[PDB]
Order: structure tokens, then sequence, then C-alpha cells
């Protein structure tokens, strides 16, 4: 997928 | 009125680009079908599957009204649907915002907040050279109020009708008079935007707002010293968009004064080595300091500690950092040009380096780097770098190295020896406007003809593809061809030229597939020239003209028919206007 | 995961043999590198089940090249596969051992090749045909020094009609890449006894039988005409190719033919419906199909003369078919078909393909240039165009309508007049440079060709090369035709292409002019403002050597780009 | 002479490569992406493709671009036929042609490419035969694709001799804006599903117009098909000496010849339209289509597309007979009708919005196309004679032929 | 019966031929 | 000022776009095209910064979908890369876990944060909390 994967991640 | 969300999955949903362009059209029949009811109740829906059909590739010419109806709505969904319909599909040359200056100065005067501040919001992003026109009275009222959460949108505002109307300035000078006392952040920025706006805008308002250096500086120091703040602290950095506008301010103003210069120089010392680089806000910050000081009649010890810092950085590892470096180093090319000599190594390490825009910058400052002392050694190098340059850049690496050798080429030979070898080295990299320059250069040297003409004979012979090198070896010929060939009237000894292989590659060339109509222009005037330049190759052109002057060319046939007609009657005039022509800067 | 699988593939379970033989064949397709697992893989090699051979097989041609000195580990599986009693298995061993691109494991397959060259199963004997072609493919030395050349030539004369079709097919092969030195070439009882099999070969038997007489080259009317009398009956082929063969070898044939025997008015009238039948194919091969017509159309015209409506292009035609509908319907323009060309060209110039519309623009030029019948209708039909207010379009028919001045200027007059107000602030280059030239030769009909030009005056030292020496050409013959008019307006010429100019060839005309005024004004009439020949149009029609050489080239890829073989490969 | 014959995808992932030849290297499929990108971007997209050296010939399919890698001067046309077989027997065995099954009949595919090509010169082609050779749930190879009856397989036994044909006529008519039809072209179709004990040798006899003259009976009414078409099974040396059609029928549905003949008669439905298109006000669509076709043959299904405004909207049809619907994603007004008797004439006023603001490009003007199916009517007058059903055995056979009249490229060019 | 016209038995040659 | 700011997928797709310079239709839909192009085809080692016809394209992509602006040659470089960051900070804070599919389905809040963000290509608000606030006020209205 790769989408769900948050913009930053914080 | 199917939701966003359904429509979006129904979209993800098609895989085939002619069933999603079907999916997108059967949604679109049923948006036109609700939009010719006049449908106020699932506007909101159908508006949002518009822009988005419309954000997605699909025509919405027929969405155009329901945005304008949807403006003058009183809901606030609506409203905010019709603000975002006109700021995407709605532009100057739509057409259709006239009608929206109306619901614009309806909303301008609207007690919501929010409702003004998105019509303030829209008309910024979607300015016209007209709506500005009658929206200038409006936007003045609101830049006097003291709505901190509208100052901004109103300086905003200000600025882009400025942009639009250059000649509207005249009218926010009294407007923006004692605002830099400012609390927020917001409210200050936009200010500072503003009078950068209004400084490069006119240079009137430069003395009337060059008074106001020391707050500017004040400011700036107050901004320095609290570098703690929840609001506007992003990575040890507190406002660095303040920041970063307070040195542009700064290096946009006093650029050819010295009391605008010193009263910002303590500060830009102060700045310049109290500021932690580590992150990229401190980069962009020490940049542009660093711009600022270069574009200001600053200190000796503010350069050298900007070439410090310009050294320091060009040696970063990070692509932005060198891209930084190599930006301030070429903006910093005037100025402190002989500080600039110091990084010739870097410069040219950066030519090797695997980035693009590195690359590119890194042969811009080697061209810019240029000098009368350097060239000759930097010939060799710009020589290497084009031969194994991208075919992207073989052309600008061309074009900089004849733009060098015409500015400042340390001899007529050595300058023409190296256009020479450009243009049999460029090939098809060589863009067609520098044969004019060379034509004119070669017309204005008159002291190297012989060996000039002698190498383009040579060049001309192996290959005729190039239609450069082709276009200025049938002009050199054209030119010069009584020295390429000296006492070449009748036979005589073996020698390169004999009278008759020119004539032939011009046959060639004329009668060539890879012509694109300009080199055999160029040829058929050579063969023209060289009845009267040449007399020992005579009586044989002749015929060649009257059998190309059928050519399917109108204007080569043209050509073609005159030449014809001057050779067969008016042999004895034909000389009488074979002239060189004047040589001229 | 890797070690996995090779646990699975080391056991003894034909089970988990298989699962992983699937696995590994889907990794590999699944586009994972499975060439470092190659040699164990090697160890499963011989198995009894079919399945997991095949498999291993491919897996094994598909990881010869990378892995050579793994695959040395083989040659004796081969070897014992080569003499299974069912034919299948042989011709798959066969087919892997010429699959294999390994030099050092082709030196020691000769001996299979060698002993399943006399193969009674017909499969086995169109395998080993197959890998003796590969095999000389690969190295032609080998192949020569193995002496496969007899078995070819003797396979030929056997039975099994397809086996004999490969074994031909692989001969063709060798002999096209051969120097053409000893050549396969065969007398005329070969030939009959190929044409004796060619009724029994199969659809793809049947492309190698007839590509075999594309080589041969008929001595006699006798026998070329036994030969378009047996290639006949191809011609009602289902197969596209296979009806495209027989076309190429009765053109071939055709060369030799008398044209005083009723054969070549038969063999012409024959494959007209040839034509029409493949004209209706997919659009795929409607390309091809228009190629061919193409290439036969500049040799033998006189065919395909009455099919005019067949060439029409479709509303769903593809644009690859379209823009060689309108090359076949110029080709074959006629004033018999001149008003449906006409308004075939007037309906293509209401479509939305930009392309489209400028091919169909030149198409119309062309066919008006080629017949000077329809010269009113092209002007009348290119006026209309003009009126009907389209950027491309206008800019097409200015081109077309310079394009015709130049050729049939001399009733030329009439459309001047409507020609002098069509929306001159159109800025394409060949365009406004077309209608200059119009304006200065044309300078007769229209009173007002001084203010025109003053309009692309304003921009003329920086407008192009190309159109600003139009309009100083234009600006030369009204001063010599009309100077009372145009006396200033020449000498502003002259200082803005002579002072202000800086092209090499535009200052050198510029020049020219001002020394012819200035010399002579009365002698510029004679010699600027002369009858010029009639202008001798670019012929579309081919070389008749490069024609010749291209009809044995048909079907294949030097005839679709209308190339010469050596010119195209690499 | 194919180098690699591979099957991509639509999002460019090759789904399966065989490579024949080698000649190629299988990293080029990596460019024929991009190059097919640039080409449809261009306008310069063609099914031969051409990365350097190598070009890319192949056409697309129904998920997948079938692209055959080539090097040398390969016949063109033998590949485009290689993958037409090659697209046939992936129909007859996957009755989808998607990417489920590429991904799920890996086993059965790479084994049917491995046979039927090899070193780039395919060898078997027929789906009925292959199936006795490579299944997907080896015995030796039938003989019959050595011996020289490659579509007909032996020993065959059926319980009854029932051959079923259908005569399927296509009226295709290329009809000008100006009212004048172009091209008029009726191409017959003869597919027989032939279901028989063993390997009957089938001697067709129709009432030809060229075979009723060298017979003498060139008086009656005569097809005058310009093309006739046989299949393989069909010997052209028969059909060349004395118009004797005679060949082997196969096991299953095939066709076995395909007339065509241009048409020189009256269009069966003749269709009237008017558009009273108001400058971006409304649209008027006065349609009246005249049924010319006799009255004793019904046209099933007759469904005349009515190209309507891409951004009309609001749509109002006034009708007489026949459910007439419009379709966005189509942009067109369906004339659809279930049974159109001969003679009958359909009258349409139709009556759709537009919008105020013009378009920003132009979007063509469609033709009208007639989907007319009228079945038990043969335009062309071509009755079939006899069939002479002959078998070593001997048995009695029961023929059956049904004739099915539908409309072509029946398109309508609009004004 | 069938859409597209019933099935019509074939005859075996042309009997009015020979 | 940014001349214009599109948000794109790495498969090509743009998830948002906002120009700030009034071009053609057509000449938009180009020039979005070329940038796609590329930064499509540019190595993870260009710098993220890109000169497309006189124009400061900067390319910063924190996650599969990548992020572009137009930017004028006469600001700082690493100005646009901080903005971009701040700007991506305030859409996870005002969303919360931002994902790509939250982007499709809430475009129109996304056009609002940047419209209530950044105006006419110019920054609207320094701070990261003054802007939430005024966004969540202006959606808490109705």
């Amino acid at each position: 997928k790769g989408e769900n994967t948050s913009l930053l991640h914080p | 009125p199917i939701r966003l969300r359904e429509l979006i999955r129904t979209i993800r949903t098609a895989r085939t680009q002619a069933e999603e362009r079907e999916m997108i059209q059967k949604e679109c029949a049923a948006i036109r079908s609700s939009f010719r009811e006049e449908d106020n109740t699932y506007r909101c829906r159908n508006v949002a599957k518009l822009l988005y059909m419309h954000m997605l590739g699909y025509p919405a010419h027929f969405g155009q009204l329901e945005c304008l109806k949807l403006i003058a709505s009183q809901k606030f969904t609506d409203k905010r649907i019709g603000y975002l319909g006109a700021m995407l599909l709605l532009d100057e040359r739509q057409d259709v915002h006239l009608l929206m200056t109306n619901c614009i100065k309806n909303d301008l005067n609207h007690s919501t907040q929010f409702v003004q501040g998105l019509a303030l919001c829209t008309l910024g992003c979607m300015g016209s050279s007209e709506m500005c026109r009658d929206l200038a009275g409006e936007v003045e009222k609101l830049l006097k109020t003291s709505n901190s959460y509208l100052r901004k949108k109103a300086a905003l505002c200000a600025v882009h009708v400025i942009r639009k109307v250059p000649e509207l300035m005249e009218m926010f000078l009294p407007a923006t008079k004692n605002l830099l006392n400012e609390k927020n952040h917001g409210v200050l920025h936009t200010s500072v935007v503003l009078l950068t706006e209004m400084c490069e805008r006119s240079p009137d308002m430069l003395a009337h707002f060059r008074k106001l250096v020391p707050q500017l500086v004040r400011i700036l120091k107050n901004l320095i010293m609290s570098g703690y703040s929840p609001e506007h602290d992003v990575s040890g950095i507190s406002d660095p968009f303040l920041q970063v506008r307070i040195l542009r301010l700064l290096r946009i103003l006093g650029r050819n004064d010295d009391d605008s210069s010193e009263a910002m120089n303590d500060i830009l010392a102060q700045v310049a080595t109290n500021t932690e680089t580590s992150k990229n806000v401190g980069n962009a910050i020490l940049y542009e300091t660093v711009l600022t000081i270069m574009d200001i009649k600053s200190e000796s010890g503010l350069r050298v500690l900007a070439i410090n810092i310009l050294g320091r950085f060009l040696l970063n590892n990070d692509k932005n950092i060198r891209y930084v470096a190599l930006t301030s180093l070429l903006k910093t090319v005037q100025t402190d040009h002989n500080a600039v000599q110091r990084h010739r190594s870097t410069i040219v390490d950066c030519l090797k380096d695997l980035d693009v825009s590195i690359k590119r910058r890194a042969m811009e400052l080697s061209f810019a780097l240029v000098n009368g002392n350097n060239i000759r050694g930097m010939m060799k190098e710009l020589l290497y770098f084009l031969d194994s340059c991208e075919p992207e850049f073989k052309a600008d690496c061309a074009s900089g190295i004849f733009l060098a050798a015409e500015k400042y080429a340390p001899s007529k030979r050595w300058h023409i020896d190296t256009i020479m070898r450009v243009l049999t080295t460029a090939g098809s990299y060589v863009r067609d406007d520098a044969v004019p320059n060379l034509i004119q250069l070669i017309t204005n040297s008159v002291e190297m003809h012989a060996y000039t003409v002698q190498r383009l004979y040579k060049a001309i012979l192996g290959d005729y593809s190039q239609q450069p090198l082709v276009q200025v070896a049938a002009w050199c010929i054209g030119e010069y061809g009584d020295l390429l060939v000296s006492g070449q009237c009748e036979e005589e000894e073996p020698i390169q030229v004999t009278e008759d292989e020119v004539l032939d590659i011009l046959e060639s060339v004329l009668i060539s597939n890879m012509s694109t109509s300009v080199t055999r222009g160029y040829a058929l005037t050579a063969i023209m020239k060289l009845s009267t330049r040449f007399t020992c190759t005579v009586n044989r052109i002749k015929k060649v003209v009257s059998i190309y002057g059928s050519s399917i060319d109108v204007e080569l046939q043209q050509r073609a028919v005159e030449y014809n007609a001057l050779f067969k009657k008016y042999d004895h005039m034909r000389s009488a206007l074979l002239e060189r022509m004047p040589v001229m800067e | 995961e890797i070690f996995e699988l090779k646990a699975e593939l080391n056991s003894d379970k034909k089970e988990k043999k298989k699962e992983a033989v699937k696995k590994v064949i889907a990794s590999m397709t699944v586009g994972k590198d499975v060439s470092a697992l190659f040699p164990d893989v090697v160890n499963c090699m011989q198995t009894d089940n079919l399945e997991l051979k095949k498999l291993v097989y491919l897996y094994l041609m598909n990881y010869a090249k990378s892995q050579p000195d793994m695959a040395i580990m083989a040659v004796n599986t081969f070897v014992k596969d080569c003499e299974d009693p069912n034919p299948l298995i042989r011709a798959l061993a066969v087919r892997t051992m010429g699959c294999i691109r390994v030099d050092k494991i082709t030196e020691y397959l000769c001996e299979p090749l060698r002993k399943c060259l006399k193969d009674e199963d017909p499969y086995v004997r169109k395998t080993a045909a197959v890998c003796v072609a590969k095999l000389h493919d690969i190295n032609a030395q080998l192949v020569e020094d193995q002496g496969f050349l007899d078995t070819l030539k003797d396979l030929i004369s056997d039975s099994n009609p397809m086996v004999v079709a490969n074994a031909v097919a692989a001969l063709s092969e060798i002999a096209e890449s051969h120097p053409s030195s000893n050549l396969l070439d065969l007398n005329p009882q070969s030939i009959n006894k190929l044409l004796t099999a060619l009724n029994e070969c199969t659809e793809w038997g049947q492309i190698f039988i007839l590509d075999c007489l594309a080589n041969y080259m008929p001595k006699d009317d006798r026998e070329a005409q036994s030969i378009c009398e047996r290639v006949t009956p191809r011609l009602s082929h289902a197969n596209s190719a296979v009806v495209l063969s027989a076309v190429k070898v009765l053109m071939k044939f055709m060369e030799m033919l008398s044209k005083d025997l009723d054969y070549y008015g038969t063999l012409l009238k024959k494959l007209a419906p040839p034509l029409v039948t493949l004209l209706s194919a997919e659009p795929e091969l409607q390309y091809v199909a228009l190629r061919n017509i193409n290439l036969i159309v500049q040799k033998r015209p006189e065919i395909l003369k009455h099919e005019m409506k067949v060439f029409f292009v479709k509303y769903n035609d593809p644009i690859y078919v379209k823009l060689e509908k309108l090359d076949i319907m110029i080709r074959l323009a006629s004033q018999a078909n001149i008003a449906q060309v006409l308004a075939e060209l007037r309906e293509y110039a209401t479509e939305v393909d930009v392309d489209f519309v400028r091919k169909a623009v030149r198409a119309i030029g062309r066919c008006a240039i080629k017949v000077e019948q329809s010269a009113e209708r092209c002007v009348s039909t290119l006026l209309d165009l003009i009126q009907t207010k389209v950027n491309y379009v206008v800019q097409e028919a200015i081109v077309v309508i310079k394009d015709i001045f130049r050729k049939y200027p001399n009733k030329y007059e009439s459309v001047i007049a409507t020609l002098c107000e069509n929306l001159d602030s159109l800025d394409e280059p060949e365009a406004r440079a077309a209608m200059i030239w119009i304006v200065g030769e044309y300078a007769e009909r229209i009173d007002n060709a001084d203010e025109l030009l003053e309009s692309f005056l304003e921009g003329f030292h920086d407008k192009s090369t190309q159109v600003q020496l139009q309009l100083l050409t234009a600006i030369v013959k009204l001063f010599l035709k009309k100077p009372t008019e145009t006396q200033e307006l020449v000498q502003q010429v002259l200082s803005l292409a002579t002072q202000d100019s800086d092209n090499p060839d535009l200052r050198d005309r510029g020049y020219i002019y001002w020394r012819l005024l200035s010399t002579d004004p009365v002698a510029a009439k004679e010699v600027v403002l002369a009858e010029k020949p009639l202008i001798s149009e670019e012929t579309d029609l081919i070389e008749p050597t490069l024609l010749d050489e291209l009809i044995c080239y048909i079907g294949t890829l030097a005839s679709v780009y209308h190339k010469p073989p050596s010119a195209f490969v690499e | 002479s194919a180098s690699a014959v591979y099957v991509l995808d639509l999002k460019g992932k090759v789904l399966i490569c065989r490579n024949y030849r080698g000649d190629v290297d299988m990293s080029e499929v990596e460019h024929f992406m991009p190059i097919l990108m640039e080409k449809e971007e261009e306008g310069m997209l063609s099914p031969i493709l051409a990365h350097g050296g190598v070009r890319f010939m192949w056409i697309k399919h129904n998920n997948l671009y079938l692209v055959a890698t080539s090097k040398k001067n390969a016949c063109v046309s033998l590949v485009f036929s290689f993958l037409y077989k090659v697209v046939q027997v992936f129909s007859e065995y996957f009755k989808e042609l998607e990417e489920e099954s590429i991904r799920d009949n890996f086993v059965i595919i790479y084994e049917l490419l491995d046979e039927l090509m090899d070193f780039g010169y395919p060898q078997t082609t027929d789906s009925k035969i292959l199936q006795e050779y490579i299944t997907q749930e080896a015995p030796r190879p039938p003989a019959t694709v050595t011996n020289a009856v490659s579509w007909r397989s032996e020993g065959i036994k059926y319980r009854k001799n029932e051959v079923f044909l259908d005569v399927i006529e296509a009226v295709n008519l290329l009809v000008s804006a100006n009212g004048n039809v172009l091209r008029s072209e009726i191409v017959g179709s003869i597919k027989m599903r032939v279901f028989l004990s063993g390997m009957p040798e089938l001697r067709l006899g129709l009432n030809d117009k060229v075979l009723f003259d060298n017979t003498g009976r060139g008086k009656s009414k005569s097809v005058e098909l310009e093309d006739v078409k046989f299949h393989q099974c069909v010997r052209l040396s028969r059909f060349e000496n004395d118009r004797t059609i005679s060949f082997i029928p196969p096991d299953g549905e095939f066709e076995l010849m395909s007339y065509r003949l241009n048409t020189h008669v009256k269009p069966l439905i003749w269709i009237e339209s008017v558009i009273e298109k108001h400058s971006h006000s409304r649209i008027e669509y006065m349609v009246k289509a005249k049924s010319q076709f006799k009255r004793r043959s019904t046209a099933n299904n007759v469904e005349i597309h009515i190209p309507v405004p891409n951004d009309a909207d609001s749509p109002k049809f006034k009708t007489t007979v026949g459910s007439v619907k419009w379709v966005p994603e189509n942009s067109e007004i369906v004339w659809s009708v279930k049974s159109f008797p001969g003679g009958k004439e359909y009258l349409m006023r139709a009556h759709f919005g537009l919008p105020s603001v013009e378009a920003e490009d132009k979007e063509g003007k469609p033709p009208i196309s007639v989907k007319f199916e009228i079945p038990y009517f043969t335009t062309s007058g071509i009755q079939v004679r006899y069939l002479k059903i002959i078998e070593k055995s001997g048995y009695q056979a029961l023929p059956w032929v049904r004739y099915i009249t539908q409309n072509g490229d029946y398109q309508l060019r609009t004004q | 019966d069938r859409k597209g016209g019933s099935y019509s038995q074939a005859a075996g040659s042309d009997s009015a031929q020979s | 000022m940014i001349h214009f700011i599109l948000l794109f997928s790495r498969q090509g797709k743009l998830r948002l776009q906002k120009w700030y310079i009034t071009l053609p239709d057509k000449e938009r839909k180009k020039i979005t095209r070329e940038i796609v192009q590329i930064i499509l085809s540019r190595g993870h080692r260009t710098s993220s910064f890109v000169d497309w016809k006189e124009l400061k394209l900067v390319y910063k992509r924190y996650a599969s979908l990548y992020f572009c602006c137009a930017i004028e040659n006469q600001d700082n470089e690493l100005l646009t890369l901080e903005i971009v960051h701040r700007y991506v900070e305030l859409l996870d804070k005002y969303f919360g876990n931002v994902c790509e599919l939250d982007i499709i389905f809430n475009f129109e809040k996304a056009y609002f944060i940047l419209d209530e963000f950044i105006i006419g290509g110019e920054i609207q608000e320094t701070s990261k909390k003054i802007a939430v606030k005024a966004i969540e006020d202006s959606d808490m209205l109705q």
C-alpha cells in the first residue's frame, strides 16, 4: 500500500 | 445527492482510463441534471463532486453559473463551496469572475469574520486587473482595522492589488504608516512583506520607508533575543518566516546608501555569528543574511564573515546546502569577485557532481567567474566539460563558451580556434541564433582570414549535417573565397583548394536532403557571390543556378530565378553589386 | 524462504518437489532473480514426471547465460533424454538443447542432433530442423563442420509436409545470414515438389513454403505461368499473411511474365479482390495492408485503379489507419473520383485531430497539384475552409494556397481579393510567410498591398529569418511593380534590413537589393520580377531500383517503413 | 522473426515473457512503456514500436498489450498473425482475457507458449488439436499435427451427426452527411458448428453467380460475391478448378467461408434526422426512421444510436415507438427498439438543455449508428444449394443452417 | 426456437445439375 | 511568492493543486505534466531543487506522495522547505495521523487549511497554533 503511512510519522 | 466519499470510492474503484472517464461522465450527467433544476439543498455535494472531477482532469465549464449562485448564498457551507470553486475553476481569463465583484463587495462588509476573510482570500488568489480597480476602496478600509486575524488578510489583499495594479500603490501609503509595532507575528510579517513589495515596486517610497530602519533593526534584535516561544519556534528558531522577511528587507534596504547599511551592520554582525545553522531553518537564515550583506554596502568584516560562511557551506555534503551556496556565489559574482577565485577548485569539482541542479549551478558559477586572466586556463576545462556534458547541457555549455570568447577572448586567433572547436564538437547542440553572432564576429575581424578559411574548408569537407557549422562554413567561404584559394584561375600545383571542390561541396549541400532551407540559402548566396570573387570556375555555377531556379521552395525558386537572370542578362553588372558588406558591432 | 525452498527442492518427496518447482517458476515470473538456486535445481533434473521436467528445462534455458559454468551439469541429462521413446520428451529435449545459450555446451550436442535428424517422428523431425538452425545461428562454423546442410537439403525432399516446411524455413534462415555462398537454391523440380506440399502445409507452414519462391527467379514464361497458376489458389486463404505472401509472390513473378499474354490481365483482375478482402482485416493489420498497397501502388497502379470506395476513412478507424487512408487516396487520386476525393477531404476537415487536419490539408493540396482538372474545386474548398475560421485550418489553407499559386498562378487572380482580408493576424511562420509570398508575387489584384505590408513591417527585424526574407522580397517586388506607392517603403525596408538587420543571408540579400535599386531600377523588372520556369514538384514515386528491391521484401519491417533492409537493421 | 514474445500489463508489468531466439535482452521491455507513452502523447503511437535496433511490434488485448521483441527484419505480418493465433488460443483455453488468469494459469500458459513457437517460427496453432497434448488438469502428440489433416482429429465418435450453420450477414453502410451512401458493402459470414462422427469431407454447394454461369444456370438469383475467403480445411485447388467447395469440417464451431461483395440496393433502414440546436439555448432532434426492408422480416433489437450533445442535460424525448434512453457514459441518445416490423416508420422529437457558457474545445460530430439485427433475412439472396457430407463408414447426416441479418458498419454521417 | 432466424436443414448437392 | 503548489503522488496522481498564477487550463495541465515528469525522473540526491522555466521548483516529499512548489528567483530556498514542513506539521496536527487515504477524502479540508495559511503565494500566519485555532473555529461555525 504505502498510503496509510503518515506523511511525517510524528 | 451522492457524498464526496462515495464519489471518491467510486472513482478509485475504476481501473481503466476509459472506465474512469465513463464513471466521471456518468457522475457529471447527474451533476448537470441537478444543476439545471436550480437545486439548493444538496448543492454542496454537487459542487464538491464537480471540483473533484475538474481536478481529476475533466471539464467543468457548465459548473460556472452554479458557483456564482452559491457565492451569493447565505449558508456558510454553501459560501465556502462557492469561494473554493471561484478560487479553483475561476481565473482572470475565465471572463465569468466579473459578476463576482458584486458578491465580493456584499461579502466584504459581512459581520462574520470567516465570510469576509474567505472573500478576501479568494480576491487575493484570483485578483483581476478590473476587480482590483473596483475593489481598491474596500480593501483600504479593512487595512486600517485593528482585527489581528483580518490585518494579515488586508495586507495580503493590498499586496495582491499592488502586484496586479502597480499604479494603485499611491493609495496604500497613508494606510500602512505606523504599523511596525504589531505584537502578533503574523501581522508584523504581513506588514514587512507589504513594505518590501512597496519598496520593490517603486523607489519613491524607499525614502519614506527608509526612516523605519531603526525600528526594523530593533524588532529583529528583540526577535533574536526571544529565541524561545511555543508559537513560531520550530527547530530552535523563533519566527523563521519573520526573520527571513526581516533579512530580506534589510538586504533590499540601504543597498546604495551608507546610513541604511551602517544602521543594520550591528544586527547583521550579531546574526552572522549568533545563529545556529545545524537545522535547515538556520542554514536558510544564514543564506538570507549573506545575500543581504552582499546586496548592501556593509563593512569589510561582514563581507569576510559572509565569504567564510559561504566557503564553509560549500563543503557541506547536503545537496540543498550546496545549491544554496552555489546560488549565493553566483549572486555575489560581481560583488567581491576577487574573493570568489579562492573556490575555483570547488567550482571545478561541482561540475562532476551527480546533481543536475548542482551541476547547473557550478556551470553558471564557472561561466560568471571567467576573467581576463583565467580565460585561457578555463578554456580547457570548459571544453572538457562540454565534451563530457549531458545532452541538455551541451548547448548551454557551448553558448556559455561562445559568450565568454566573445566577451573576454584573449586573442582573435585563440578565440577563432575555440569557436571552430566548439562548432566542430557542438554538432547539433549549437543554437542557430549563434550563427549570426559568429558571422558578425568573422566579418568584424579582417586580419585572420586565410587560416580561418582553410580551417572552415577542412571542417566542411568531412561533415555537412551540422546546420550551424555548415552555415558558418558557407558564410566564411562566401566572404573569403578570394583568400581560401590564391592564384587558382587555371590548373596549378596540387594544393588543398583547387577551385572545384568548393563548388561541388556547395552543390552537394544545396541538393543534400539534410538541408532546412537556411543552409541551402547560404550555400546559394555563396555560390552567387563566388561568380565575382572567383574567376577560375566561371560559367559553371550559371547552369546550376538555372537548374536550381525551378526548386520547390518559393523563396529558393525566386533566388534561383534571380541568380539565373543576373547571370544571363547582367553579366557585366554582376560584379557591380558583389561588394563586401559593411562590418559593424 | 530461500533456505526453505532449497530444503524443499533437496527432498525426496515428489509432492514437495512439484510445489517447489512451481514456486521457483512463479518467483522468476514474479520478477525474482532465482539464478542463485540454479545449481540446487540441477540435482532435481532427471524426473519421471513430465510436468516438472518442462519447468526445469524452462528455468535452465532462462538461467543458462547467467550461470554458464553451472550449466555444465546438464549434458548427460540432455543426452539421456534425447533417446526417450516418447516423441514429446525428445522434442522438448531438442528444443531445450538449442535454447541453451552455452558455447561449451553446443559442442557436445552435435551427436544428439545428428541422431535426431533422421527421426521418424514428424514432431521429432521438426524439432531437429529447428535445433539445427538454432545451432547454425549460434555457431555457423560448428553447424558447417557437422555437415547438417546435406541433411537439411534432403529434409525438403521427404514426407511429413510440416517437417518439410520447417526444414525449408530453417534453410532460409541459415541462407539469410549466409553470405550467399553455396546457396540452397533448387531447380524447377524442387519448386514443383514444394508446390505439391504447399497445399498440404498448415497456416504457419504456408508462409514458409511461399517464402522459398520469393528468392527464386523464373527464367521462362511457362514456368512463371505455372507458378502463377499454382499460387492463384492461395488468394482464398483465411490467413491475412498467407494472402499477403501470395500477393508478394505473384508480384515478384510478374517481373518475368509477359503482359501480352492473358495471364497478366487475369492476375491483375484476381489481385484486386484480394486487396479488398485484406482491407477488411484487424486495425493492427490495417497499417500493414496500407503499407503493402502503397508499395505495390507505385509498381502496378493499373490494378487498384477503380478501388476508391474502400479507401474511405471510417469514423472508428485508428489514427495510424486514418493517416494511411489519406496517403492511399492521394496515391489513387484521379479525375474519375476527384469529386469523391474532395468530398472525403471536406468531411475530414471537420474532425478534431490537429495532426489529422494537417494531413488532410496536405492530401488536398497534393491532389490539387497532381490533377489540374480539379484546381477550381480545390481552390473553392480552400476558400471555404479559410472562411471556416479555424486557426490550424487557416494555416493549412494558407500553405495550400501558397503552394498552388507557385504551381498554377495563371488563373489564381480571382482569390487574391478574398485572401486580402482573411485574418492576417495569424503568427504561424509557415502561414505568414506563405501569405507574404502570395501578396508579393500576386501584387496586382490587390490595391492595398502596400497597406497590408505595413503591418508586417513593424517587427520584421525580429519576426524570423524566412519571414523577414519573404517580406523583403515582397517589398522589392511591390517597389519594382509599383514604385509610386512604395518609394519610401523600399527605402525603409533597405534601412531596416541593411542597418538594423544582423542576419548574414538577410543582410546580403538586403545589400544586393539596395545595389540593384541604386544601379538600374529598370533592369530590376527583368531581373527580379522575371518569369520563373515551371516548378518541378517533388515526385512521391520511389526509385525503380528501390521498388524492385522492395518488391522482394514484402511483409517485412523494410516494407512497412519503406526503407531498405540494410538501412534499418543493426 | 520475433526475438521474444512477452505479455505486459496495464501498469507496465510484464505478466509473462518467453524468449524464442534470445537476440534481444530482456531489459529492453522497460523502455517499451515510456516509448508507448511518448508515442501516444505525441500522436506517434503505433502497433509497431522501435527501441533503437529492436522493434516492439504488438497489439493491445483486453487487458494487456502482447509486445513481441524483434531485432532483424522479421515479417511484421507473421508476428501479427502469431499474436492473433495466440490470442485465439488463450480465449479458447481461458474463457476470459484478463490478468486474473495470467497469474493463475502459468503452468499451462508456459507449456503452450513453448510448444506454439520455437525459434520464432510457430508450428502448431489449432486450439482443438493443441488441447490433446497440453492440459492444465503428457501422452504422445496426436497424429493430426504430423498428418496433412491438422483440422480434423480422427477417432471422433458422436451419437448423432448434426451440423449447425450460421449465415450471418453484416450490413455496413457509410452514409455521408449530405444524404448519400459512400461505403455500402455486405460481408457474408458462414460459421458452422460441425458435430458428427469421424472425419467427413463436406462438399459445399451454394447459388453462386459464377457457379450458375459455369453450369449454365446464370438466370436465377445468384450471389455475386466479390471476395470469398475459404477456411484452412477448404481446398484452394478445388475452388480454383471448378468452384468445388470440398473440405473436411472440424469438431466444433469454425468459420468455413467469408463472402464479401458490394451492395447496390436501398438501405434496410432510412433515418431522417434534424438538429434544431439553439445557440446555447436548446436543441431539437427531429429524427424519423423509415424501414426500407421487407415487411415480412422483423429487426429484433433495433438500436439506432443518436449522438446527443456532450454537455446536454435535462433531456426530454418525444418519440413514437421504442425505448429512448440517453447514456451519459456514451453521450448519445440510444433509440432502442425491441421489435421493428419491416416498413415501420418511427418519428422522434428530442429536446435537451445546454449550458449558457460555451465549451472550451470542440467535441466533433459522432456519426449515427443503427444496431438493427433482423433474423431470417438474406439481403444478398444467396441460398445454400447442397452440402455433400461423405464418410467412409457411411451415415445419414442432419445438417442445419440459419440466416441472420444484422447491421455492420451501418453508420450515418452527421451534419 | 432461436433468435436471429430458426435453423433450416441443408441439402446434399445440386440434384438438378446431375 | 509561491507561483504554484501541487501535491502529487508517487504514481503520478495529484492529490492537491494550488497555483497563484493565472494560466490557461491546457497550459496549466501541460505545466503540471512537465513538473511531474521532471520530479518523477529525478533521483534521491538531486538536492530537491529544480530550476524549471526560471522557477525555483523545490521538491520535498515526506511519504509516497511528493510535494512541489514554484518560487521565483528572489527569495531564499530553505524558506520554502521550512514553510512546507510547517504546513505538513499543521495539517498533521489538524487531521491527526494524516495519511494518503485521508487526503483524497478530506481534500476540501486541506484546501481550506492552505487558503487560511498561505494566500496569493505568500504566507498569512507564521505561527502554527493560531492558524489551527482559526481553522477549528471556522469549521465549528457550521
